[PDB]
Order: C-alpha cells, then structure tokens, then sequence
RNA sequence: GUGAAAUUCUUGGACCGGCGCAAGACGGACCAGAGCGAAAGCAUUUGCCAAGAAUGUUUUCAUUAAUCAAGAACGAAAGUCGGAGGUUCGAAGACGAUCAGAUACCGUCGUAGUUCCGACCAUAAACGAUGCCGACCGGCGAUGCGGCGGCGUUAUUCCCAUGACCCGCCGGGCAGCUUCCGGGAAACCAAAGUCUUUGGGUUCCGGGGGGAGUAUGGUUGCAAAGCUGAAACUUAAAGGAAUUGACGG
C-alpha cells in the first residue's frame, strides 16, 4: 500500500481497538 | 599570488581594506575646523557627527547628521586636523 | 537523486510562494515553479490582415495586439510541448530559445 | 494551595449541567464578577449591579454596558464607527 | 452581415471577447473566421478592441487544486 | 477630436433628447485594453494613484492615474525599480496635482484639459526629481455623483 | 553574531592606535570633567555625553584625555544613574512593547520580541547582580517596571 | 515625540526638582504663588479641571493637560498611586523655560 | 458543458448586449532563482502603533558570551468549539456519462468547509530531505540594502546639495557561473572542504530489513489525535549512487 493509506488504516484500527477496550 | 607581502601592504590597498581588516585598525573618520560665514570662531566637528552642531555665538546650524557623514551647511568652510 | 539544484523552481530566500492556477487545467502551482509564456499576438490572423485593411474605414489603422500571460504546470507544459525534456548536461542552461528573426 | 485543577469558579455547580456548559459559563461568570478599572476615577471599583448596569463604588458613576462584560466589542466598534462618521460628516 | 445590410448598417466597431473571469483569456477558434467573414461580406470595419473580463482578482477557479486530471 | 490619440475613450452618457437629437454629457474616460497592456512591462515599477475630487459645479470624479519608471539611455542595469519611499512620494505628488486641477475649475475645462491629458504630462514633469517616469496618463475617470441635471448647463455645454 | 538575531554585522568603531591627546585640543581634564558634569545634570546618559563631547567639543576619548571613563567620573562625583544605562533602556523597551501589546492582542510578533527583550533583561540583570552593581535581591517585575522608566 | 519628551522631562523633574502631588497641595501652592507649572490628567473631573485652570489664570502660571490619565500620570511621576493633579515649584531641567 | 454526449437552463424570454443595485471572497498584470521574518509566512491606498537587521560611529558598559536536558512562545493546511457571514470553489452526498464493472478519473448540482472574531490542536516532502556559534581555504560577473570615492549625462536654478543613470571600493545578505582547493560510493558539494596528516566549542540523533511508530503503561486534548514507546516472532537481504541493455498508452 501507499504509506499514507497504511497510516489511515492503522488509525481506523486503533480507533476500533480503543472503542473495544472502552466497552469493557 | 602565493607570495603576497602581508607585512608591508601599500597604502592603496591599506585604504581600500575595511577599517577592522587592516593590518592595524585605523578609523576612517576625522576632525575638521569649520568656519561659519559671518562668524569669527572656529568649530571642531567630527566628520561623522550624529548631532546638529550649533554655534554658540550665532543661531545657525553647521552640520546635519546623515547615514555616514555629517553634511555641512552650504557657505561653511572646513579643513582637516593633522591628516 | 537530486535532479535539479534549484529543485525545479526559483524559490531561493523565501518560505512560501503564493499559488496560481494553470491556464490549461487549473492546477495549483507555485508561481515561481510554473512555466510562464507572455504571448503578444496580432488580434487578427496574418492571412486576414489584408482583408481587414481593405475593409477598414481608416487608412493608417494599426491593428491592435493581444497580450496574454499564460501559466502552466509542468505536466501541461510537457503535454503541450512548450518545454521538452533535455539531457543531463543540457538541462543546466537557462538561455531562452532564439526568436528566429530572419 | 491550589484547590481545583480546572473548574475554578464553576466548582460551585458540582458535577451537574455538563462539562461543556460549565466551561462555557465559566468565562462569563468570571467576567460578570470581575472588578474593572473605572475610566472616570481610575479606581478598580467598577462592578456589575444588574444585567447591563455597571456601577463604580468610589465616584458613584453608573454606566450602561454589556450583560457580562463592562463593554462589548460590538459597542466599541460602534463607538469608533460613529466617531469616524461624525468627523467625516463635519469638516 | 446580410441582416445588417438589409437593416441599413454599413460599418462596425469590433469588441472581441473570450470567456474571461477566472477562466480562459484566449479567444476561441471562431473569432478570426467571424471577423474575416464580416470583412469579406462588404461590411466596413472600424475600431477593434478586446473586452475580455480581466479580474483585478477573482473568486476561486473551478477544478480543485489538482486541476482537471485527463 | 480632429487629430488626437486613439487609445482614449469617453463614455458620454445621454441626459436629454429633443427632436431627433440625443444630447450627451461627460460620464468618464478610460484607456484602451491594448494600450494599457502594452504599457505594463517587466523590470520596472508602476505607481498607481486614485483620488475622489469634487468639481466646482458639483460633479464628483474618481480619477485613476498610472505611471511607469523609465530607464536611462545609458543605463546598463536590467531593472529600473523605485524604492518604496520614492513610490510613496510620487504617488502623493501625483494625487495632489490631480486634486488642484479639478477642485478649482468646472467639468467643461476639466474635460477639455484631460482631452490631451495635460494632467499626466505635468505629473510626469513634476516627478522627474524623484524617479523618471515615461508612460504617465490619467488611466481612468468615472462619474460618482451628478448635480441635479440643470438643462441650462446641459444646453450651454452643447451650444454656447 | 547577534544574541537574539541571525545577523552577523561588523559595524563597529575603530579606535586609533595613537592613545595620545591631539595637540589641537585645548580642553584640560578638569574642563572635560565640568562639561560631563553639566551634561549629566542636564540628564544625558553616558553614551549621549560621549556623543556630544565627540561631535561638538572635539574630544576624541574622555578616557584618553582625563584618564578615567565617563561612568567612573560620574560615579566619583556621585551622580551616576541608579540603574545602568543599558539595563534601563532594555526595561524601557520592554515597557513600551507591553504597552503596545495590551492593546494589540494579535501582535504575536510583538509577543515574540517581548520574550527576547525580557530574556536579555534577565541575563543582564544576572550579570549586574554578579558584579554587585545591582542589589542581590533585585528582580525585574513586568507589573512594577513601568514606574522605573520614562 | 511630545509624549515621551514630556514623560522624560517629568522624570527629570522628579529626583532633581521640587514638586508636589495632588489636588489640595496643588491649590495651596498655586495660591501661595510658587507653582510654576500645573499638570492635569485628562481623567480629572471637569469641575476640578476648570477650577484649577481659573486658579492658574489668576496666578499667571501654566497648565499642561497630560495625555494620559491619573494612573499613567502616577506612573510617569514614578509613583505607585494615581496622581490627578500636580505642581512644579522649580524644574531644574528646562521643562520650564527661564 | 464535453473526446463525444448527457444531467441542467430555456417563447415563462435562457444565453447574449446595455444601465444599475447588493453581497462576500480575491488583491492579476508590475512580480524577479528580488525583499523581509525565528520559522510558519508575508503583495490594493492611506494613517496610527510599537519592533527589527544591515550600515555609519575616535559613543557607552567591560566578558556581560556560544550551545543548550527540563520549561516556555509561535507554529501552513486540514480538523474541533462558540458567534457572525456565507459570493465563489467544494470533502460527504445526488445525478449524467465512461466502463466488463466505475463506489473514480470527465460533467451538472451540492452539505461541512473555504471568510471574519475568540478559544483549542501542534501536525506537513514544516525540505536545503543538509544543527548553531567561530576561524581558515580560489576566481568572476551580477543583484538587494547601507556607507565611501570618482569622467561625465539628466531633474529644477543662479551654483552646489539632493534624486535618476555611469565607473569603482567596503560590510552584511539572496543567489549564480567556473575551477585537479579538497572531499565523497557517486550523484554532487566552495561546503557535504580544512578527517588514519583522525581533537575549535556545543545540542539532538542512527546501529540490517520487517513486526512497528504496533501493544501496554503514563501524560496532554472536547474530540480527532499528539508526546514517550516495547517484546514475541520473522527474514538474507532490504536499501544508495551510477553503467549497459530492455521497455514506455
Ligand atoms: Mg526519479
Ligand atoms: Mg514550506
Ligand atoms: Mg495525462
Ligand atoms: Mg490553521
Ligand atoms: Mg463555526
Ligand atoms: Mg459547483
Ligand atoms: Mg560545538
Ligand atoms: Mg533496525
Ligand atoms: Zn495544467
Ligand atoms: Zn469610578
């Protein structure tokens, strides 16, 4: 991938991870 | 020129060089006798004077400060001090 | 590798240069980077100058000029062939091409 | 010592009304209860009496001002504009 | 030209216009042919002037900052 | 005019019509597009000034003057740029010698003296002591307000 | 280079190699001292006193003609300023910038210059407290500095 | 230049000349006839300003309307309090020309 | 309007031409390998307010300095919050085309935004991919500012001053050309030189490629996110500069 889009994908994944952890 | 004589530079380049970059520092300024017409006394004025020099016997200006050198008023005479 | 010493633009002692829009595609180009052509063209064609002169109500009428400054991004400049790629040694000169007066 | 980290004057509202609403009302309450320097006597005794009314304790001068500040930026620009139009009107 | 001649107009001043504004300033392909046809139709020609709208500065031109990608 | 230049245009709005004759009066003047674009050139500084000035008879005019720095015949330097203070002094000078040629005279003798652009000529003459200028013209003037349209004034402008 | 600017200027004064008093100078040491006293009573800082003396009365160096510097002479007579000249001028500049800034809140350039000026003030005050020119407890307060200058 | 010049001249009137700060003392000095210059802040009450101007007209002494206020005039005097009216007995520094 | 179209607007006068009005943006050409600013950045006129480099100085103080963990100020654009404003452009969205498909490139419309005020955020290929201070080491022609000296031309005036040119010198800048100074893997660099002939002072920072700027902890933020920041495991290369060939809608 383009590095910028890998960065965007990682940011989306990190928001999802934060939401999952906050739910606990 | 690998063999320039740094010890004894001729006065031409000694004068063209910057005041600090000379072999020995020498100011580019001097002192001058100034004669105002219609007056008898002689005023000693710095060549690069930053202030308006005035005569005490006449309400007349002798020099006007500029960027580099004081511009003498027209009609005034001047000579050097000891070169 | 660094292709050009000036990085393809004239910005030397500046931080930011305002952008302009390419006359061909309306791309935002830095003003010092864009290719500028100052075209000064007769407002009528060189084929039609004689017809306009004949149909003029005046005798010594000087035909007006048309003064247009065109800005190009390098993409449109290369596609429109105003500029061309050059060899590594030939890139270094800045002399404009001759006007070919004769 | 420092008693609150960030709430300051809106610590009296406790946990109620929402953090953003408390933050919004904080600066308004600070300006409301602040003492301004009187422009007539020079003392820092010009404080709000009611909404829009600002009284000075010393010279007993009452001024019509803003609801929460002594003067509003709107009114300041208005005063400058009226002065400019007056000096343009006369010659 | 023939309409002008039958309504009794003999000479014409010319005002050439391009799109102007923030858009292109070069006149289209039809200006030369239109003016040449007017000249060759017998109509007399007087002053000629460009009246393209030139902004002292305009609103943002359409197309985005990356331009019209083609 | 019989033999004047062609790059100057006048607006000449119509106020009154009588019989089969519409009668015009001055509304503004402008230089032409080609003349202005030919005057604008690189490696030189142009000074632009504008002034709102009222005539004696109540016509308010906005005047726009332009000037361009001139390179000397023996000049070797490519550019002829005026410093900011020089430009400011030139602008102030050419504003204050457009005011006084309008304030103290009527619209008729304002128009007849901007017909040869004598205002620009004296501006260029006056500004030579700061920086030489060559292409100095009153680029534009526009009417801002008009005084009530006296038909007697219109008729004396047309006839005698 | 400059302390707080990216400038590397060289404009200085080139004192001549001849330390001797010129023969055309008729002013004696006491005469120059009296002139300095009169100018200091008029209120001139030592830099201005030196400038006036050099421009008008033709004296090249007060130290060369009298043997002492202008500040030394003023302090010996007992009329030297309470604050040093350069520190006073730095505080004056800081007060002026703060006065401008309290009306122009968006002047972030002025805020940056104010930070630079106050840093210079604190460094110079540290130097003077080290040299015991200033009291050991001397501190520059932005609020109360306005009454010290002008 | 006028404001900074008058501020510097006031600073040199302080510490080198005899002055007096305040309304009551200013009036007392004026009616003793030894006040040579009276400085009034623009913050001054209009009645007080008019009365001091009348006193100065009677005493043939000058009045300068400082372009500050009482706070800024106190700062110019170098004090940490507001001064609204002040008088100079003798300048000592050519603020008052002989 | 486009490659061609179509969505769309149009006998209700669309487009076009003329005269006005209103609004909000934007300050073309002049505009440059030009200037200023610590960077970000800065271009209509005029006024006010403070600030500043360089220059000139036979002024003053006399080492007051350089770089700097922690800390602090500013910090494009986007984004967030509150209030105004909203012309144009235009994320999202809708539609028409194109296509095998077309959530796109092209076209029409259009929300947030783009504008101003106040408060956050602290990130950019925030670039010279190049720390600061100091010294030395080639030539040349220019350019900007200041100063100095000179044949002359020009502006008025009666002459010098003072401007505009011309010829030089000096200092501080933006740079450029050239060179077997020298360096470098080379591209190239008068600095990226004065380095095995290795030491001027000082700050930050890298240790094969991935995992990974990820997990977790802490901290900052309204949020988006910012700062600090692993390991398991995996891999024999990944990369840089140049050469030849092949290929290029
Ligand atoms: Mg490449
Ligand atoms: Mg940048
Ligand atoms: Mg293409
Ligand atoms: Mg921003
Ligand atoms: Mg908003
Ligand atoms: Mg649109
Ligand atoms: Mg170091
Ligand atoms: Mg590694
Ligand atoms: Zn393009
Ligand atoms: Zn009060």
């Amino acid at each position: 991938m383009r590095a910028k889009w890998r960065k965007k994908r990682m940011r989306r994944l990190k928001r999802k991870r934060r939401k999952m952890r906050q739910r606990s | 020129p690998l063999a320039k004589d740094l010890l004894h530079p001729s006065p031409e380049e000694e004068k063209r060089k910057h005041k600090k970059k000379r072999l020995v520092q020498s100011p580019n300024s001097y002192f001058m006798d100034v004669k105002c017409p219609g007056c008898y006394k002689i005023t000693t004025v710095f060549s690069h004077a930053q202030t308006v020099v005035l005569c005490v016997g006449c309400s007349t200006v002798l020099c006007q400060p500029t960027g580099g050198k004081a511009r003498l008023t027209e009609g005034c005479s001047f000579r050097r001090k000891q070169h | 590798t660094k292709k050009r010493r000036n990085n393809g633009r004239a910005k030397k002692g500046r931080g930011h240069v305002q952008p302009i829009r390419c006359t061909n595609c309306a791309r935002c180009v830095p003003k010092d980077k864009a290719i500028k052509k100052f075209v000064i063209r007769n407002i009528v064609e060189a084929a039609a100058v004689r017809d306009i002169s004949e149909a003029s109500v005046f005798d010594a009428y000087v035909l007006p000029k048309l003064y247009v400054k065109l800005h190009y991004c390098v993409s449109c400049a290369i596609h429109s062939k105003v500029v061309r790629n050059r060899s590594r040694e030939a890139r270094k000169d800045r002399t404009p091409p001759p006007r070919f007066r004769p | 010592a420092k008693r609150t980290k960030k709430v300051g004057i809106v610590g009296k509202y406790g946990t109620r009304y929402g953090a953003s609403l408390r933050k919004m009302v904080k600066k308004i309450e600070i300006s409301q209860h602040a003492k301004y320097t009187c422009s007539f006597c020079g003392k820092t005794k010009m404080k709000r009496r009611a909404v829009g009314i600002w009284h000075c304790g010393s010279c007993m001068k009452t001024v019509a001002g803003g609801a929460w500040t002594y003067n509003t930026t709107s009114a300041v620009t208005v005063k400058s504009a009226i002065r400019r139009l007056k000096e343009l009107k006369d010659q | 030209a023939q309409r002008c001649k039958e309504l009794g107009i003999t000479a014409l001043h010319i005002k050439l216009r391009a799109t102007g504004g923030n858009r292109t300033k070069t006149p289209g392909p039809g200006a030369q042919s239109a003016l040449r046809a007017l000249a060759r139709s017998g109509m007399k020609i007087g002053r000629i002037e460009d009246v393209t709208p030139i902004p002292s500065d305009s609103t943002r031109r359409k197309g985005g900052r990356r331009g019209r990608r083609l | 005019q019989n033999d004047e230049v062609a790059f100057r245009k006048f607006k000449l709005i119509t106020e009154d019509v009588q019989g089969k004759n519409c009668l015009t009066n001055f509304h503004g003047m402008d230089l032409t597009r080609d003349k202005m674009c030919s005057m604008v050139k690189k490696w030189q500084t142009m000074i632009e000034a504008h002034v709102d000035v009222k005539t004696t008879d109540g016509y308010l005019l906005r005047l726009f003057c332009v000037g361009f720095t001139k390179k000397r015949n023996n000049q070797i330097r490519k550019t002829s740029y005026a410093q900011h203070q020089q430009v400011r002094q030139i602008r102030k000078k050419m504003m204050e010698i457009m005011t006084r040629e309008v304030q103290t005279n009527d619209l008729k003798e304002v128009v007849n003296k901007l017909i040869p652009d004598s205002i620009g000529k004296d501006i260029e003459k006056a500004c030579q002591s700061i920086y030489p200028l060559h292409d100095v013209f009153v680029r534009k003037v526009k009417m801002l307000k008009k005084p009530k349209f006296e038909l007697g004034k219109l008729m004396e402008l047309h006839g005698e | 280079g400059r302390m707080h600017a990216p400038g590397k200027g060289l404009s200085q004064s080139a004192l001549p190699y001849r330390r001797s008093v010129p023969t055309w100078l008729k002013l004696t040491s006491d005469d120059v001292k009296e002139q300095i006293y009169k100018l200091a009573k008029k209120g001139l800082t030592p830099s201005q006193i030196g400038v006036i003396l050099r421009d008008s009365h033709g004296v090249a160096q007060v130290r060369f003609v009298t043997g002492n510097k202008i500040l030394r002479i003023l302090k010996s007579k007992g009329l030297a300023p309470d604050l040093p000249e350069d520190l006073y001028h730095l505080i004056k500049k800081a007060v002026a910038v703060r006065k401008h800034l309290e009306r122009n809140r968006k002047d972030k350039d002025a805020k940056f210059r104010l930070i630079l000026i106050e840093s210079r003030i604190h460094r110079l005050a540290r130097y003077y407290k080290t040299k015991r020119v200033l009291p050991p407890n001397w501190k520059y307060e932005s609020s109360t500095a306005s009454a010290l200058v002008a | 230049k006028s404001l900074e010049s008058i501020n510097s001249r006031l600073q040199l009137v302080m510490k080198s000349g005899k002055y007096v700060l305040g309304y009551k003392q200013t009036l007392k000095m004026i009616r003793q006839g030894k006040a040579k210059l009276v400085i009034l802040a623009n913050n001054c009450p209009a009645l007080r300003k008019s009365e001091i101007e009348y006193y100065a007209m009677l005493a043939k002494t000058g009045v300068h309307h400082y372009s500050g206020n009482n706070i800024e005039l106190g700062t110019a005097c170098g004090k940490y309090y507001r001064v609204c009216t002040l008088a100079i007995i003798d300048p000592g520094d050519s603020d008052i020309i002989r």
